[PDB]
């Protein structure tokens, strides 16, 4: 089961099989973008226009096409926003290519030329960089938001999307420390409810997680009482309680006395134990079994709220914000053991009785978990990805003040300064550096297909307005506004996410149209 | 049966030769390899071509012995072996058909060895310290090799980790297994930082860690084979119950036991307790109140690496460790490289080896560079164990075809078209340097043979400017004794396949 | 049908070389011979080459042009008809294979024609006239 | 589905050009054709491969007319008019699956053929019609590919000068047709008879009685058959052509017999009649035309007003050869005839020959038609491609975008050219456009320097006519071919 195919006629069966791989991406990029329809191995329905998941469901055989999603990856994990235009790109980059093979240009006069153009188109690029950040903080904030609505308006919260931008923003601007000058993405968590609407989903300056207090007697929120150290959490896997086994007890009773004496060790155990939670030093008490209800009323004279069967990572994403650890009896813990924090509250919203805790330090947190709500269960799935996004987006505007005005223009702005390198060329590569631009077109193009314009005409509507008037930005108009000019729209890439598009397509072309045998064995 | 069988035997190595065709040279190509294991390489190592080859032909499982050896006995040559060695069957093929007997085959290429190897011999330069040294000599090949590479504008930098990394190692032991190599993603290229001790994962799931001392001017270091836990952060075990009242003394023994291993590990007095298995929450905060270093997920070819950076050794009993087992270095650091935690030793002066640790824009931008610094690694290598210097880039080739040409302007007999096939089979080095460079292959090899003629034995191919030029110059030097090894190689590689006159085959 | 290219080019050879082969063994005095058969039954053993080509019939096209150029040297000449079939054959068998490794055919014709422009210089060199005859006779060892 | 059809009629069309395109320049390669009259035939004559090609293909047909039609305009480079529209289908291919639709494709390249007719007009290599010298240095070097084209130098004034004797200086139109090449055996290569008049293949009656000249001389052409089933029947029918006086009669080639029986023939040379058998069908077109008189099927229709007037009838024997030239013919109605004996060694050379001044015919007819000589070795195709590449940067719209394309297609010329020499095609045509870019006319593809060069330098220039004509002639084929819609049988 292996492959025999000689010549260059071999990579036009690679070239081939990528226009497969575009062929399904394709249609999904831009705000007007089509849904692929996502069969999952269990018959799970999911929809989205997430290129990132349309590449991670896709299933394809030629190892090509796995090469070419493996690199993809780096894309996504890296930057975390183009991933789309990888794919695309490189595809119009191995389209020319098959144009330049026919010719007689030989596989690595082409690879040459793909790297020189790009040393031009990036630098190109440059020239044309704005600051967004420039003048002042409250300018920064401002044209931070301004963008961050750019990347939730395309999604289905696009109706109140401002809302998830309210949270994006703030968030990032709470996460965010000009002194440290990065931004541990880590440091926020997304979580939600399923149902819900867009209004419903909130800012929250700490922890919350998918748990309620387990006894409804105990107190919704735990103070420090003026002075103590904040509110401890007990992670423990044992309730404090007399022991009691959760598979099977086999306690021989040989008589009255030996029947009801257990409530005898059981009333000393009810007390020690709860006892034993403010001795540790907890101020609520969670662990993966739940608390025998006598020694919760003794619990409650010391406004010990408890939670019942709950995972260690849950738990283990407070003990990050407050310092807690998993020690194996509650003999050993200690303020620090368990970890602090200022406020636990229990939060009910509207018609939702999930009523979910939320951990705060009243201050400013080391972490974040924002609270979102949406009409469909699948909704949800994408409003945290839009959230994910626009995370990144922001967390990569803070990271190079440098942006670029995008839409396809940034693509067509390149397009014709390759073009005028094209002239400086009179020589063999002068073949290549031509179908540089014309890849380069494929992406203004496709982003005009996927929007019911002309597939032609846009390009020279484009390539007139940036060529003899201004390099200002002259883009596609998929949003559906009047005219070009997203700096009136406000329609902002970063700098160097653009600069990994082109420079991470580059090497795709290096992976791809150096592969001159693909050999596949078996398996015993 | 018959010389139908040789025919068959040499279709068979034409199909190796035409598979590892364009993995030879700087520029050449990768071939993709999808193992039983669904693990994908795509590499131009011709070892990693052949260890992934999956051969069943009988005949062609010959070419794959002796290339492996190639790859062991000498050390390099792995591609050249099975370039040349399937050229000299391809080249048998219109002599074969002529009537041509293989003994008549085979003494002629016998004889022809004896006379090529003679002239490597003399052709040899002996350059240890000739008018050079380290920063002059392994500069000049190191930035050399390194050259037209995705470094070409930082090559100082791996130069540095090329050349200092290789001239600091151990020069009266030296072998490629003294560097390692691993991949850190995020970062640049000229940011890219080596290190001389060996680095560590410690990347577990629970978070919790850091506030714990990473950093020890005399650290102790003490290695278990064993766990050091007890309350684990995901998954946890069975614990088994004796009484009703005592389902939850048994955790408290479990702490008990645990504690009492961490206990007499606490009074060991290592500083830093290396695992190769995971670390637990209770000894995350236990060693945190002991103040010293504790982390799992280490390698022996980690771990045996500290042995030598430290001197300690594996001990997974608590309370019966001999002294010896405790070492320390001049330094140790948890190193945070890339935004990315990656623990190692820093500094050891007992450490003979040390690692590149490769920072990047992508893991496959990594691997372009990575095998660079693989192949630089081995560029200085060979600079210091082989002082026997041959002209390297098809300059060699050159030089043996004209004494062969001479030999059969001499010699007179069925030995002169065998001699004269010995010398047309050594310009497929030169082709397949061409044709994988791309250049007009035509050309090149015409300016070849005609510069050549002309007196000058250092001609060679240049992959800068498309050209012949002097290759010792440019300091594109190769080992004599790897030409030496693979011309003996590659001849008795065809003794083997040409000696064939049937294939016995047992099934069942 | 439509035969073009590696197709047409192999299939000249496989034609060429085929035809050599009733050559093959024409020459010399020492030769042997072969015997043509037609349809009624008529039977001939000849090593005349001339005759061996005349009575041969061929049916590939490309044959026909070996025929036409051998018929030619013995109807100008009427001696050197073996050689033609033998040198042409092996001038294009190793011209298949110069043409395999990317030489275009019109860069291998503009050559062979350079090659006879210079032959017929060496062959002024090596040739002598109706001499070593007089004073010695070696047309002796003629007779 | 109207796609299915078109792409059929594109894949069809440019599998005939895939088949010519080797065939180009004094290199190209020859094509092997299996005919169906049992014949295989060898050569690297472009319309003889798509006249023997026979084409079935109902859509591949235009492409013969194409072929043709070249011929009938310039008459010659007709494979390159083949090889055009090959390109300018492949690069239509590529505008098809750019959803681009036929119509704005075929206007599209009409635009670009304006374009390119002026472009041409521009390099052009200014002649004039008293211009000899360049006369004679093209039309040679036309005749240069002949198998013995050193006796050519002589052949060019043939063709030059009594080319330049039947057309008007001022003058848009030149027939081919009233310049009639006939061969015949005996003499060299550079002897050639060319004579002011009609030229007879044969002479006087065959038998003794023939007169062999005329003074005063009226020609009738009488066609029929004459034999008996007789004496008066036979005699009578003669007697007729002395009634009016006519002292020339022409008679068709029969397929019954020859030309008269000898009673009429003895009698016609009693009645003094110089009688000329074996006239051809065409014969009679070129012959009556020139003289100015109108032919008769029959014996019967004789009249007086159909006869003619010669000065000069006398027969041409030299040697053994055995033509009649009448000369003088002064008719209000005819025209300047022209008509040359072709001298030479065997009959099979001197047929070749005459071909091969029918080529250089055309050629001095080109420049006639549309005066200019241009660049050979394709440099008005990389000169074309750069002029319209920079055209279309200023071109806005889809209009644009097939511009360009057009531009791409124009380099199959070059290309093909470089192909069949055995340079490399990237390496040719990167430095056809590099010299380009400094010279205009000096560039162009040299076969004997292997390299680029000036043509002119080279003495290898072509009409005007054949580059205007080949781009003209392909964008009417390029609307023909997007324009099939559908394929349906009439019956």
């Amino acid at each position: 089961n292996k492959k025999r195919q000689h010549g260059l006629e071999a990579k036009k069966s690679h070239i081939l099989a990528a226009r497969s791989v575009a062929s399904i991406i394709k249609t999904s990029l831009g705000p007007r973008g089509l849904d692929k329809i996502l069969i999952s191995p269990d018959g799970e329905i999911t929809i989205t226009n997430d290129g990132a998941t349309i590449l991670s469901q896709m299933e394809l055989d030629n190892e090509i096409a796995k090469l070419l999603v493996q690199l993809s990856k780096s894309q996504d994990d890296e930057i975390g926003d183009g991933t789309t235009g990888v794919v695309v790109l490189a595809s119009a980059l191995l389209d020319q290519a098959l144009e330049l093979i026919q010719k007689g240009i030989h596989p690595i006069k082409i690879a040459n030329g793909f790297d020189e153009a790009a040393k031009l188109a990036i630098s190109k690029l440059e020239e044309t960089c704005d600051d967004i950040s420039a003048s002042n903080d409250e300018l920064f904030r401002d044209f931070l938001l301004r963008a961050a609505k750019t990347s939730l308006g395309s999604k289905i919260v696009s109706k109140d999307h401002d809302r998830f931008a309210e949270m994006a923003v703030e968030a990032v601007i709470n996460v965010m420390d000009k002194d440290r000058k990065d931004v541990d993405f880590d440091l926020i968590k997304m979580q939600g409810r399923v149902g819900g609407s867009i209004s419903d989903s909130k800012l929250i300056n700490g922890v919350i997680l998918d748990k309620d207090f387990s006894h409804p007697q105990m107190p919704k929120c735990v103070l420090p009482k003026e002075g103590s150290d904040g509110v401890k959490l007990a992670i423990l896997t044992c309730p404090f309680e007399p022991p009691k086994p959760k598979t099977k007890h086999k306690l021989d009773i040989s008589s009255v006395e030996e029947y009801q004496k257990l409530q005898t060790y059981e009333q000393d155990k009810f007390k020690e134990m709860i006892d034993d939670v403010k001795k540790a030093g907890a101020d609520v008490v969670i662990c993966q079994w739940g608390f025998d209800d006598e020694a919760n009323h003794l619990l409650l004279q010391n406004d010990l709220p408890a939670v019942r069967w709950v995972g260690g990572q849950e738990l283990e994403h407070i003990a990050i914000s407050t310092n807690g650890r998993i020690v194996p009896r509650f003999q050993d813990l200690s303020k620090d053991k368990l970890g602090t924090c200022s406020r636990i509250y229990e939060q009910e919203f509207g018609t939702t009785k999930d009523r979910m805790l939320i951990i705060e330090q009243s201050k400013e947190t080391k972490t974040v978990t924002c609270f979102v709500r949406g009409s469909n269960k699948m909704i949800v799935d994408e409003a945290e990805r839009a959230l994910h996004d626009s995370l990144c987006v922001v967390r990569n505007l803070v990271k190079d003040s440098r942006v670029v005005y995008g839409g396809g223009a940034a693509e067509v702005t390149m397009s014709l300064a390759v073009s005028e390198e094209a002239d400086k060329q009179r020589g063999i590569d002068q073949y290549a550096f031509r179908g540089f631009a014309q890849a380069l077109d494929t992406i203004p193009m496709t982003l005009a297909e996927n929007s019911g314009l002309d597939p032609i005409g846009t390009l020279s509507t484009l390539k007139s307005k940036q060529l003899k008037e201004k390099i200002s930005n002259i883009g596609v108009d998929c949003l559906g506004y009047g005219s070009n000019d997203m700096k009136e729209l406000f329609v902002v890439d970063p700098f160097i996410g653009k600069k990994q598009q082109i420079l991470l397509a580059t090497q795709l072309c290096r992976m791809i149209l150096k592969i001159d045998n693909v050999i596949i064995s078996g398996k015993d | 049966q018959g010389k139908g069988q040789i025919i068959s035997n040499i279709n068979a190595c034409v199909a190796v030769q035409e598979a590892l065709k364009p993995t030879l040279g700087p520029l050449g190509s990768d071939i993709l390899i999808v193992t039983s294991n669904q693990k994908t390489t795509i590499s131009n190592d011709g070892a990693t071509i052949l260890k992934l080859l999956d051969v069943v032909h009988p005949a062609a499982k010959t070419l794959v012995d002796i290339s492996r050896a190639q790859d062991a006995e000498v050390g390099d040559g792995t591609t050249s072996v099975t370039i040349l060695a399937g050229e000299l069957m391809k080249e048998a093929k219109p002599f074969l058909e002529e009537g041509i007997s293989s003994h008549l085959i085979m003494k002629g290429y016998r004889k022809a060895v004896s006379l090529a190897v003679e002239k490597i011999n003399e052709l040899a330069v002996d350059i240890t310290s000739e008018k050079s040294s380290g920063r002059e000599l392994l500069e000049r090949c190191a930035r050399t090799a390194m050259s037209s590479k995705l470094i070409h504008n930082n090559a100082d930098f791996f130069v540095k980790m090329c050349v200092d990394a290789v001239l600091s190692l151990d020069r009266n032991d030296l072998d490629d297994k003294l560097i390692g190599i691993k991949k850190i993603p995020g970062g640049a290229m000229e940011e890219s930082l080596f290190i001389n001790g060996v680095a560590f994962k410690k990347t577990f799931s629970y978070a919790g860690f850091e506030q714990q001392p990473k950093k020890f001017n005399n650290p102790k270091i003490l290695s278990l084979n064993v766990e050091l836990e007890l309350k684990a952060e995901k998954d946890n075990a069975e614990v088994r119950v004796e009484h009703v009242e005592d389902y939850q003394a048994i955790v408290d023994a479990e702490w008990q036991l645990i504690f009492e291993k961490l206990r007499q590990v606490e009074e060991t007095g290592a500083n830093i307790v290396l695992s190769k298995l995971p670390i637990g929450d209770l000894a995350t905060q236990f060693f945190a109140d002991r103040n010293i270093f504790c982390a799992g997920r280490v390698s022996a070819d980690d771990m045996n690496r500290v042995i030598q950076a430290v001197g300690g050794s594996i001990q997974s009993t608590t309370s019966d460790i001999k002294p010896e087992h405790l070492g320390t270095c001049a330094l140790f650091e948890e190193m945070q490289i890339g935004s990315e935690r990656y623990n190692l030793f820093q500094g050891c002066p007992q450490a003979k080896t040390c690692t590149l640790l490769l920072r990047g824009g992508a893991e496959q931008v990594i691997a372009e560079v990575e095998r660079s610094l693989h192949d630089a690694i081995m560029i200085v290598k060979r600079a210091l164990q082989n002082k026997l210097i041959v002209a390297g880039g098809g300059a060699t080739e050159m030089e043996v075809s004209k004494c062969l040409r001479d030999y059969s302007k001499t010699i007179a007999g069925k030995q002169q078209m065998i001699i004269n096939a010995f010398a047309k089979a050594l310009e497929v080095i030169p082709r397949q340097l061409c044709e994988n460079a791309g250049f007009d292959a035509i050309e090149i090899l015409n300016k070849l043979r005609l510069a050549h003629s002309k007196g000058e034995k250092w001609y060679g191919v240049v992959f800068e400017t498309e050209n012949i030029g002097d290759n010792f110059a440019k300091f594109v030097w190769e080992p004599a004794l790897v030409k030496i090894n693979a011309l003996n190689s590659a001849t008795e590689a065809t003794n083997l396949i040409l000696s064939v006159d049937e294939t016995i085959t047992n099934k069942g | 049908e439509k035969i073009s290219g590696d197709d047409i080019r192999n299939q000249n050879v496989l034609a060429t070389m085929a035809v050599a082969n009733v050559v093959k063994s024409s020459l010399g005095p020492v030769g042997l011979d072969k015997m043509l058969v037609d349809d009624i039954g008529d039977f001939t053993v000849t090593n005349d080459g001339a005759t061996i080509l005349s009575l041969l019939d061929v049916q590939h096209p490309a044959g026909k042009i070996l025929v036409e150029l051998a018929q030619q040297q013995d109807r100008e000449i009427g001696d050197g008809t073996t050689s033609v079939v033998i040198i042409a054959s092996e001038l294009l068998k190793r011209a298949n294979e110069l043409v395999k490794n990317k030489i275009h055919p019109t860069t291998i014709i503009t050559g062979f024609r350079v090659a006879l422009r210079e032959a017929i210089r060496f062959i002024n060199e090596v040739l002598s006239t109706s001499v070593d005859t007089l004073g010695k006779e070696t047309l002796i060892n003629i007779a | 589905k109207p796609q299915e059809v078109r792409k059929a009629n594109i894949i069809a069309a440019r599998s005939v050009a895939d088949a010519i395109r080797t065939s180009l320049g004094p290199k190209g390669m020859d094509k092997m054709i299996k005919t169906s009259r049992g014949e295989i035939i060898i050569s690297n004559d472009g319309h003889t491969i798509l006249k023997q090609m026979a084409i079935l293909h109902p859509v591949a047909r235009m492409l013969v007319e194409v072929s043709a039609a070249q011929d009938s305009e310039a008459g010659d480079g007709t494979t390159s008019v083949v090889i055009l529209t090959g390109a300018l289908l492949g690069a239509a291919e590529r505008l098809l699956n750019k959803g681009i639709h036929p119509t704005i494709i075929a206007d599209s390249f009409q635009s670009a053929a304006k374009r390119s007719v002026d472009i041409l007009l521009e390099m052009c290599h200014k002649v004039s019609l008293s211009d000899r010298e360049q006369l004679v240095r093209a039309a040679s070097t036309s005749l240069s590919s002949k198998i013995v084209s050193q006796y050519s130098s002589f052949l060019a004034p043939l063709a030059v000068d009594s080319v330049l004797k039947i057309s008007d200086e001022n003058s848009k139109n030149v027939d081919l047709n009233d310049i009639r090449l006939v061969k015949k055996v005996g003499g060299t290569i550079d002897d050639t008879e060319m004579i002011d008049g009609v030229v007879l293949t044969q002479t006087a009656i065959k038998s003794a009685g023939g007169p062999t000249r005329k003074e005063k001389a009226k020609i009738g052409l009488i066609q029929f058959q004459i034999s008996p089933p007789e004496r008066a029947y036979l005699l009578n029918i003669c007697k007729k052509i002395k009634k009016a006086k006519c002292n020339v009669l022409l008679i068709q080639k029969s397929i019954l017999r020859d030309a008269v029986n000898d009673l009429a023939l003895h009698f016609l040379s009693k009645l003094n009649i110089m009688v000329v058998k074996d006239i051809e069908r065409e014969e009679i077109e070129f012959l009556s035309k020139g003289l100015g008189c109108k032919p008769i099927a029959d014996i019967e229709l004789f009249t007086e007003d159909r006869l003619g007037s010669a000065d000069l009838v006398e027969e041409i024997d030299s040697d053994g050869s055995k033509i009649v030239r009448v000369t003088g013919i002064r008719n209000n109605n005819a025209r300047p005839t022209v008509s040359v004996v072709i001298r030479g060694a065997n009959n099979m050379i001197i047929d070749e020959t005459e071909r091969s001044l029918h080529d250089a015919l055309c050629v001095i007819r080109c420049l006639v038609k549309e005066r200019g000589l241009i660049a050979g070795g394709g440099a008005p195709e990389i000169e074309i491609s750069r002029r319209l590449s920079k055209e279309a940067r200023s071109m806005e719209g889809v209009q644009a975008f097939i511009w360009q394309e057009f531009a791409s297609a124009l380099e199959v010329i070059p290309t093909t050219l470089a192909e069949n020499a055995g340079l490399n095609s990237i390496k040719v045509v990167t430095e056809l456009r590099s010299k380009h870019e400094n010279g205009e006319l000096n560039d162009g593809i040299s076969v004997r320097r292997s390299g680029t060069t000036n043509t002119y330098e080279e003495h290898i220039l072509q009409p005007v006519l054949v580059s205007t004509s080949a781009i003209t002639l392909a964008s009417e084929c390029v609307k023909s071919i997007l324009r099939i819609d559908d394929i349906a049988f009439s019956r």
